[PDB]
RNA sequence: AGAACCUUACCUGGUCUUGACAUCCACGGAAGUUUUCAGAGAUGAGAAUGUGCCUUCGGGAACCGUGAGACAGGUGCUGCAU
DNA sequence: CCCTGTCTGGCGTCCTCTCACCTATGA
DNA sequence: TCATATTATTACGCCAGACAGGG
């Protein structure tokens, strides 16, 4: 079964693997994020409720008043989106917050407040999101791009080689909070442990332990295990668990139980450890040279004399043993400092530490953090207890606590946001374990360690900044609060929240201007994952590995769609199937594989889960049950693509598109292209201009439908049904009854956006693709947008291309084009330019909008009215006048009248004017006022009458259970109608019900039309300051010409060189010329062989189209057409499509065959595409030669090209790098102010920067005079250039050079220091 | 200066000077009032820091800022840096009488001239046109002439063709690295908006035609016109200054046209007939009685200059082809016939132009470079040398080679399950057998491409080098190598992960067969590393050229 | 390039005064169509028909009627103001 | 007193094109 | 409108060059 615009032109779909999961809605990142930001979500997470439950209730410092929260709301926007783009306002909503002030008496923590007050106060306006994922910030339509940043939680990084210049590795460990202070631990090459906070000075790390109220003995209890020396019969024996001897040299005689176990000299092996554990060896008598290097663990004091023997962490000598042995401390605890495993890093750090107690530790930390200003007990304790341990200024989020517990192998995943003692101690323990050998480092490119911020998270963080500023303001006003004479807007202020949130949505590194020239380009700028932005890395610094593709990108980030240039691999684009995790990570779908049978259930994984499992490949042959048909299958285990068994796998890839994105999965035959040319192909495919006549890629991938629907450029039907099709203004859809609400009778009226300006000066235009009285279903398309054709996606157009050298005109990458391409207007794109004119009151009175243009004669008053301004429409070019806008006293008049820029033509399509309340002459301003005034009422009544007509009929329709008397129901016409009684049995109050409808309709229409006139009757609506505001919309129509840039989908760039006549083209023996000749020499080097298979398969597609065009032109009854269409849709191997063609009612075969006579469209999906034998077999269904190559004659000489050439249909696109936006020349005009050199650019009429390497190139020749005029006369020296212009126009090519002006600018800037630079003797 | 509006966008130095003067006025008033010691110490210290911030901002602790957090630019920051006065306004300047547009080919040109559009030509040559108009007497004042060319009447185009004629222009591609990136041409006017640039000259500019742009500059004075004609003309730059190699070497289409022209096949039309000269060789090719490559005894007259500047004619019968005689009609007098008797790839045509320059000098080498380019384009057009899907011949031996390698990795991993061998020796044995299998697949496809054609002549079969399209694009040296044609037919090797170590499972599928998903992802590792390397390598290359031309 | 009436601007009487000719509101009536007696006639008084284009019904555009004025009107003078 | 980690400054590609956005305060 | 005058983030990679520390 198919929908009704699916039976229009059903694309022949190759593809063997049955898809199990359909493509998700391609704009779901932006929409789900911003729907999380604004939503009334009780339990607080996440959203605006999290912000209000963090900041509220505010209580002042015992001020006995506590403003609390109830509920918030967003009212209607005062401007809908279209008039918002026209006017220039933000597309925002007012944020109505209920606030409840309660005020206490004296001594009321528990006492009832003395008075309350509560109001729906107004703070800020937040910009809402348009239904397509965009904002409208100041008239322009902008997009917030999702950031990719390091997750909160601990990271163990190495930096193995570069420091110390000695090959010794370090190991640092960064505890990155979501909000607050950064804490880093790091080794130094003396093997000492150092802490630093916020990249400040370096403190030896155990001082932070001494800041957490840990004595030295507790620290040594933590990071070291005790070795027990017992004072015994002789020589102070040792408890020895045999694990501690692993891998060391036996220094002494190892004997016990009257038996010599291990002698001196040999290293202790694990067999000797087994001997000591089997022989149960713990207590052995040591020599005195064994204890002479060890370190004591805890303190010991001489008991009788009452003083100290040794401090904790002290190495031992023999006389120290003579001190402690004679006192009476029988147990001696020593620190086991294994040189292999258990290193003495904490102990040597304690030897570096200049502190001894907690208080000096806090004083040293306070002198680190805030220097100069003294370190007192209260100040240092408040500093360190609010560094990490308070809920205000340090907060690992839920993501941070999950990563923090996961990297430390904790059991739980939810905990408190602040740190604790045990967390810092665990980070130090894991860092020490990594130094010892056990456990390993983390990498930063691993996408399980890399979170995504999106629109709702970033706007929520900015909103929380605004709320903490307004709570500091509320704490300010409340302690100065006098009661009861204030209500909660003398306390609260709508200014900082609105200021912060407009600061983010206006001027941020991620709220950026939408690339809008294409449905692809909109939908792939909204799905963008940037590494840049605040808190992330920069373009000009880093690096090599963060610009590189890591094995966790499989199915999360597109490997091949990243922009070439200064930021490669920072501006990654998101994959097709990849959602976003609850915590913000990238989870991608996989198919759960319990046993041999691959189950059709899906299950989402992130990269910290994808490593543990074994995940199959998308294309591994499985037949009729899910069993892998091989006994071994390529999978990947832990980022390593390897071959595993038939029955080990736990997951399989869902579909074979899922590695790449929606820009580079529209490229058919992707798997045959090179990676570089697929990158250049996707990046150019974003840049296509919408042509005037949209044309359906013959070789597509089938993802055109989802991109053209999901990007909101087409008018997808909301509720299904039929159609009324007024359409000149709007599509009117009557709704079928099942999808139709009981009240609100209701028919859907779709607004078509006709010719208007895009963000890239292209033309966004919608055209209805459904006729009158034609069924449509829910989700079906109704109006084709820019670059769409019946709901598909038509960026460029499909043309007949020959691969051959043709007389040098396609030399390096150039492209030689027939005249049949430029006669048919099949690339003639439409550009629209907005031009503003304002008459601001700079000085010496205000400027004026009058045609009475001066000095200039009967060449001003022409394309305008008698009162000034361009008169609309017209064939305006360059140097014309659009808006007469000149002042007197500025015989002292001038010409600021905004004219048409140099080189452009066009037609004035629209003139907008919300000017300084006065623009009118004696009456046009109020003349049109009456026109709109009468317009509103007309439609207002019309619509009511339209429904009235439908209701009147409905009244009679229902008039059967309560008066069906046809001759007794046609009484009053426009007066009343139904007048019958009923009583009970069946409910027929319908008449009464519909009576209310009409009654309310007229009653509401009056009010509806009452406000209409009110709105109509007005000067105009805009902001203040600016006075004369005249915007004129030209529309140039640019065709194609030698110098434009065209390109296919594979990376084959080209500058169209010669626009040949039709005759000189290479025609085949049938007679048709070829349209575009490309060059075969690009194909062996640039290894993008996919354009040839697109060429052959498009040739086969148009072969079927020519065959259907013959069978339908030379008209046959529909049996032969349905037989040939059925053969065309069966065609070859096992596919997914076949068709159910004998259910197309003998007319939907014919409408399909009317829409196929330009070529049968073929879906070649991304990595499961059409094989070559099917291309040959399809070329045999059409009557074309199997090789794909036709013999071609030459249009010049009439004689055959030897060795037959390739002709086919490639889908070639026109990129928006047009040659009459690049052509520029300058002889003489205006310059800058500071310098005497020419200005730069094209919009400024400026000259070429003759840069540094061109000066070196002229020095490389003997061009001393060319360089002398190149930097003195042509550029800078003012006397030289005026003398040169007069010398040229006299006929004397001679320069009088002088000295450059910018060098005298250099002399004054150097001399304006204390520097006396001069110019010496003659 | 104020920007468009009603406020003044003030410079940073005015903030610096205004603060120094505010503080200096405060300090004079405090020394008037006899404030105590600590007040005037803070006041003089704030003046010291204000002066030190004016002169070189930010050399002291954190730099002052006006709007918003960005520091404001001081005098030393008007001197130093990439955007000071030296590197931005004194070494490189913006320049009048200059233009810029997208380039395109135009192969009809001679190599001393380039195409230049009429609109750019009328804008760059406004003063010369004014001077010419004032000389004739058509107008009087300068205004009249500016109205005439603002209207563009019918008489200023003859004025423009009379100011162009012998006046060179400097074409310049935007990343100029060596001196061959600024060359002077003579304009030929173009209906259009794109600079037509002679193709051979493109190999000097590193200019393809994928969207490139070039700037035109006009030598105004008379010494500069003579420097453009006598030093910087494109006929004068035919050897690269880095070495002795010619830089006007024929690049890509023209070597394919020559390699298809001067070649041979074991049977064609007119095999082994005898011809009385190269003129009737071209007459037999055009009328349709012989083929472009058909071996034939001709009678050619080569001029060897064995005396002291005297050209001696020797005429003989060379066993050659038809195409070699047709190309002999274009060779100048002094070169011997054996310069065209071979197959003429790219190295051979480069040494053809080099021997022509060493023997016959400059002017025959310029006119012979043009005739090479014209005949290469013409017979490459007549060749019809396409590229198809059938041209990339898969080796029949490729699948058995892959199965023998799969049996070998199976033996090595069965030893790995039983622990006989070490892990590093296993990884080394797997990389060694996949390198050996890769070389065997490349030799299989290279035999299957280099001698695939086997055509008989009057009897039993006889083999020859193939006329496969991708093989002529590889063997000619036009575009392609062994590695690229290897990756289109044989397996594309063992791609390496970004760790730097190689991956033990190769990409056994070429591009004519489809790559599956994992193989394309490993390929994207290998290609993303290359794009990142070029886009970061170019900065160090440019900074190296800067340090070198400033030490020189 | 045509005075019986008309034309006609002149005389004699009989008459009109926002007017024969226009625009504007206010508000009375659809315009108009037919017919009657007195009078030199201008005009001053009667009998028959119609309600069309559109109304959250304070009403409208064509065409008569009345009053207010703003104005209309002048073949009145100056061809020595033009 | 001669090695030495450690800290501080000083580099980091040319040319071009499009768009938007610009200090608070205040009797 | 017309003078008043500066604060609560961190996440480059060498590579010279100068400086306090210590055998």
């Amino acid at each position: 079964v198919y929908s009704y615009t699916e039976k229009k032109r059903i694309r022949k779909d190759f593809g063997k693997r049955p898809q199990v999961l359909d493509v998700p809605y391609l704009l779901s990142i932006q929409l789900d994020s911003f729907q999380k930001f604004i939503e009334q979500d009780p339990e607080g997470q996440y959203g605006l409720e999290a912000a209000f439950r963090s900041v509220f209730p505010i209580q002042s410092y015992s001020g006995n008043s506590e403003l609390q929260y109830v509920s918030y709301r967003l009212g209607e926007p005062v401007f809908d989106v279209q008039e918002c783009q026209i006017r220039g306002v933000t597309y925002s909503a007012p944020l109505r917050v209920k606030l409840r002030l309660v005020i206490y008496e004296r001594e009321a923590p528990e006492g009832t407040v003395k008075d309350i007050k509560e109001q729906e106060v107004y703070m800020g306006e937040i910009p809402l999101m348009t239904d397509n994922g965009t904002f409208v910030i100041n008239g322009t339509e902008r997009v917030i791009v999702s950031q990719l940043h390091r997750s909160p939680g601990v990271f163990f990084d190495s930096d193995k080689g570069k420091t110390h210049s000695s090959g010794k590795v370090l190991y640092n460990a960064r505890i990155i909070p979501y909000r607050g202070s950064w804490l880093d631990f790091e080794f130094d090459p003396k093997d000492n442990l150092f802490v630093r906070i916020d990249r400040r000075r370096k403190l030896p790390a155990t001082i932070i332990l001494r800041a957490l109220n840990y004595t030295t003995e507790q620290i040594l209890d933590l990071f070291f295990e005790k070795v027990i020396f017992e004072i015994r019969d002789n020589k102070l024996q040792m408890e020895l668990v045999p694990e501690r001897l692993r891998g060391e040299t036996a220094s002494f005689d190892i004997e016990a139980n009257g038996k010599v176990y291990v002698e001196k000299g040999r290293r202790i092996t694990a067999r000797h450890i087994r001997q000591l554990e089997k022989d149960d060896v713990k207590l052995i008598e040591v020599p005195v040279e064994y204890i002479a290097g060890k370190v004591v663990a805890k303190d010991y004091i001489d008991e009788s004399t009452g003083e100290l023997i040794c401090a904790a962490n002290m190495e031992l000598s023999l006389d120290l043993l003579a001190k402690l042995s004679q006192s009476g401390h029988k147990r001696i605890e020593t620190l086991f400092t294994n040189d292999l495993d258990h290193g003495p890093y904490i102990s040597e750090t304690l030897r570096v530490d200049p502190t001894n107690d907690r208080l000096s530790a806090l004083v040293e930390i306070y002198r680190m953090m805030r220097p100069g200003e003294p370190p007192t007990r209260e100040a240092a304790e408040s500093l360190f207890e609010n560094l990490f341990f308070s809920e205000d200024r340090y907060d690992l989020s839920a993501v941070g606590r999950m990563k923090f517990n996961r990297s430390l192998l904790r059991e739980e995943i939810e905990g408190s946001g602040i740190l604790s003692k045990d967390d810092i101690i665990d980070v130090m323990k894991k860092l020490i374990d990594i130094r010892n050998g056990k456990g390993e480092v983390d990498d930063i490119d691993h996408l399980g360690n890399r979170r995504i911020r999106s629109v709702g998270e970033m706007a929520e963080n900015q909103f929380r900044v605004g709320l903490v500023r307004v709570e500091r303001a509320v704490k300010e006003r409340l302690s100065l609060g006098d009661l009861d004479t204030l209500m909660p807007q003398d306390m609260i202020n709508a200014k900082p929240i609105s200021a912060a949130v407009k600061e983010f949505f206006g001027s941020s590194q991620l709220s950026q201007f939408m690339d809008q020239n294409n449905p692809l380009s909109e939908i792939t700028h909204k799905r963008r994952i940037s590494a840049l932005g605040p808190g992330g890395l920069t373009r000009e610094r880093a690096g090599f590995e963060v610009r590189d593709v890591h094995p966790t990108h499989y199915g999360r980030v597109c490997p091949i769609e990243t922009p070439e240039g200064p930021n490669i691999g920072l501006i990654n684009s998101l994959s097709v199937y990849a959602q976003t995790n609850e915590y913000g990570f990238l989870e991608t779908p996989y198919r759960k594989v319990t046993d041999g049978v691959v189950t059709d259930e899906i299950h989402y994984l992130s990269a910290i889960e994808e490593g543990n499992y074994v995940i199959a490949q998308a294309n591994s042959n499985l037949d009729e049950e899910g069993h892998f048909v091989e006994d071994l299958v390529t999978c990947r285990s832990k980022g390593e693509s390897s071959l595993f068994s038939r029955d080990q796998v736990d997951y399989m890839d869902v579909s074979t598109q899922q590695v790449v994105s929606v820009g580079a999965s529209l490229i058919p035959f992707l798997e045959h292209d090179d990676a570089n040319r697929a990158l250049m192909g996707a990046n150019m495919q974003r840049q296509a201009v919408p042509t005037l006549r949209a044309d359906k890629p013959l070789v597509g991938t089938g993802m055109e439908r989802a991109v053209a629907v999901d990007s909101g450029v087409t008018a997808v039907a909301k509720r299904g049904g039929v159609v009324q099709y007024v359409d000149a203004s709007r599509i009117v859809i009557k709704v079928n009854e099942d999808e139709m609400y009981p009240g609100e009778a209701g028919i859907d009226i779709y607004n078509l956006t006709k010719y208007t300006r895009s963000n890239q000066n292209t033309c966004i235009n919608q055209m209805p693709c459904v006729s009158l009285g034609e069924p449509v279903e829910r989700g079906d398309v109704l109006a084709d947008g820019p670059s769409t054709d019946l709901g598909e996606l038509a960026l460029g157009q499909n043309m007949r291309v020959a691969f051959m050298p043709w007389n040098g005109y396609n030399f390096e990458d150039s492209i030689l084009v027939s005249e049949r391409v430029v006669q048919e207007d099949r690339f003639t794109t439409i550009h629209i330019q907005e031009l503003a004119c304002v008459s601001r009151d700079t000085k010496l009175g205000p400027e004026e909008i009058t045609a009475d243009i001066p000095n200039v004669g009967e060449a001003a008053l022409s394309k305008l009215d008698e009162s000034g301004i361009v008169y609309i429409g017209a064939e305006v070019t360059g140097g014309d006048i659009l808006v007469g806008k000149v002042t007197p006293k500025g015989s002292d008049v001038k010409d600021s009248s905004l004219r048409v820029p140099n080189g452009v033509s066009g037609t004035v399509i629209d003139v907008q004017v919300f000017t300084r309340d006065g623009v009118e002459k004696d009456k046009r301003a109020l003349e049109i006022e009456e026109m709109q005034l009468k317009q509103a009422k007309k439609d207002l009544s019309e619509e009511l009458q339209i429904l009235e007509a439908g209701l009147f009929s409905r009244i009679r329709a229902v008039l059967v259970a309560g008066g069906v008397e046809a001759e007794k129901l046609d009484k009053l016409p426009r007066d009343r109608w139904l007048e019958l009684g009923l009583t009970d049995e069946e409910k027929q109050n319908q008449l009464e019900q519909l009576a209310e409808q009409y009654d309310e309709l007229k009653h509401e229409f009056e009010k509806k039309l009452e406000a209409k006139r009110r709105k109509i009757t007005q000067g105009d609506d805009l902001a203040p300051g600016v006075l004369k505001i005249v915007k004129v919309y030209l529309a140039v129509k640019r065709r194609i010409q030698p110098g434009d840039k065209m390109a296919g989908r594979h990376g084959n760039k080209g500058v169209i060189s010669k626009i040949n006549p039709i005759e000189d083209m290479p025609y085949d023996e049938n007679g048709t010329p070829v349209d575009i000749v490309l060059n075969p020499l690009g194909v062996p080097s640039r290894m993008n062989i996919g354009q040839i298979l697109e060429t052959h398969l498009g040739m086969a597609a148009k072969g079927i189209g020519d065959k259907i065009n013959a069978m339908l032109k030379q008209q046959q009854e529909v049996a032969k057409l349905r037989e040939f269409i059925q053969r065309a849709y069966d065609l070859g191997a096992d596919v997914r499509q076949k068709v159910d063609l004998s259910t197309f009612s003998d007319e939907e075969v014919m409408r399909l065959a009317e829409n196929l006579r330009k070529g049968m469209p073929i879906a070649t999906p991304v990595f499961d595409g059409a094989k070559e034998a099917e291309i040959k077999e399809l070329l045999k269904l059409g009557d074309l030669p199997t090789s794909g190559q036709i013999r071609l004659y030459d249009g010049r000489t009439g004689e055959q090209f030897e060795r037959p050439v390739t002709v086919g249909y490639m889908y070639m696109l026109k990129l928006n790098h047009l040659v009459d936006d690049k052509m520029h020349a300058r002889s003489t005009g205006s310059y800058s102010l500071v310098t005497q050199q020419p200005l730069g650019g094209k919009a400024q009429f400026g000259g070429q920067r003759f840069g540094e390497m061109e000066v070196w190139a002229l020095e490389a020749y003997g061009a001393a005079y060319t360089l002398q005029e190149m930097l003195t006369v042509k550029s800078d020296d003012v006397n030289g250039r005026t003398k040169m212009y007069k010398n040229i126009v006299d006929g004397n090519h001679q320069m009088e050079p002088g000295m450059p002006e910018s060098f005298n600018v250099l002399l004054k800037e150097i001399r304006s220091l204390g520097i006396n630079i001069e110019l010496e003797d003659e | 200066v104020p920007l468009d509006g009603g406020r003044f966008a003030t410079s940073d130095l005015n903030d610096l000077y205004r603060r120094v003067i505010n503080r200096n006025n405060r300090l004079k008033r405090l020394l008037d009032l006899a404030a105590p010691d600590i007040i005037v110490r803070n006041e003089k210290r704030m003046l010291q820091e204000a002066v030190d911030a004016l002169l070189d901002n930010g050399r002291r602790g954190r730099a002052i800022t006006g709007s918003n957090k960005r520091p404001l630019k001081s005098l030393a920051d008007m001197i130093k840096g990439k955007q000071g006065r030296f590197r931005q306004n004194l070494l490189g300047k913006r320049v009048d009488y200059s233009g810029r547009s997208v380039i395109t080919v135009g192969p009809y040109l001679r190599l001393h001239q380039c195409g230049l559009p009429k609109k750019m030509a009328l804008e760059l040559f406004k003063p010369f046109i004014y001077g010419k108009l004032e000389l004739r007497g058509l107008a009087t004042t300068i205004k009249a002439a500016k109205k005439m060319v603002e209207r563009e009447e019918a008489v200023v185009w003859d004025i423009l063709d009379e100011v162009i004629r012998e006046h060179p222009v400097l074409l310049n591609r935007a990343p100029t690295l060596h001196r061959l990136g600024i060359q002077a041409f003579e304009p030929v006017l173009i209906e259009g908006k794109a600079i037509q640039l002679h193709p051979l000259v493109c190999a000097a500019y590193n200019a393809d035609f994928d969207g490139d742009q070039m700037a035109v500059h006009v030598p105004l004075t008379l010494e500069a016109q003579l420097e453009a004609r006598a030093l910087m003309m494109s006929t004068n730059n035919i050897l690269s200054p880095a070495n002795g190699e010619p830089i006007i070497v024929p690049s890509q289409d023209v070597v394919l046209g020559l390699y298809y022209m001067t070649r041979d096949c074991v049977n064609a039309k007119g095999e082994g007939m005898v011809l009385t000269g190269p003129k009737e060789a071209e007459r037999l090719y055009r009328s349709g009685l012989a083929s472009l490559h058909a071996r034939v005894k001709v009678r050619i007259t080569e001029y060897e200059k064995d005396a002291n500047g005297e050209l001696v004619a020797k005429t003989s019968l060379k066993d050659t082809t038809v195409g070699r005689a047709i190309l002999w009609m274009i060779v100048p007098k002094g070169l011997p016939y054996s310069i065209v008797n071979q197959a003429l790839g790219k190295k051979a045509i480069s040494k053809m132009l080099n021997t022509c320059y060493r023997i016959l000098g400059l002017k025959p080498t310029v006119i012979f470079a043009d005739q090479i380019m014209y005949t290469g384009f013409a017979y490459a057009a007549r060749s019809g040398a396409s590229v198809g899907i059938d041209d990339m011949v898969i080796p029949e031996k490729k699948h058995e080679i892959i199965s023998e390698a799969e049996a070998e990795v199976a033996e090595i991993q069965e030893q790995f399950q039983s622990g006989l061998v070490t892990a590093g020796e296993r990884y080394n044995k797997v990389i060694d057998i996949w390198a050996a299998a890769n070389d065997r697949v490349s030799k299989a496809m290279m035999d299957n491409l280099q001698t695939e054609t086997v055509i008989n002549r009057d009897g039993q079969e006889e083999k020859q080098v193939s006329f496969n399209s991708i093989y002529m694009m590889a063997d000619s040296g036009a575009r392609g190598s062994a590695a690229q044609i290897r990756q289109l037919a044989g397996m594309r090797g063992l791609m390496a992960k970004p760790d730097g170590s190689i991956i033990e499972t190769p990409i056994t599928a070429n591009f004519r067969e489809g790559l599956n998903v994992l193989q394309y992802f490993i390929s994207t590792h290998g290609a993303r590393k290359g794009l990142a390397d070029t886009a970061l390598k170019t900065a160090n290359s440019g900074y190296l050229t800067r340090r070198l031309v400033d030490v020189a």
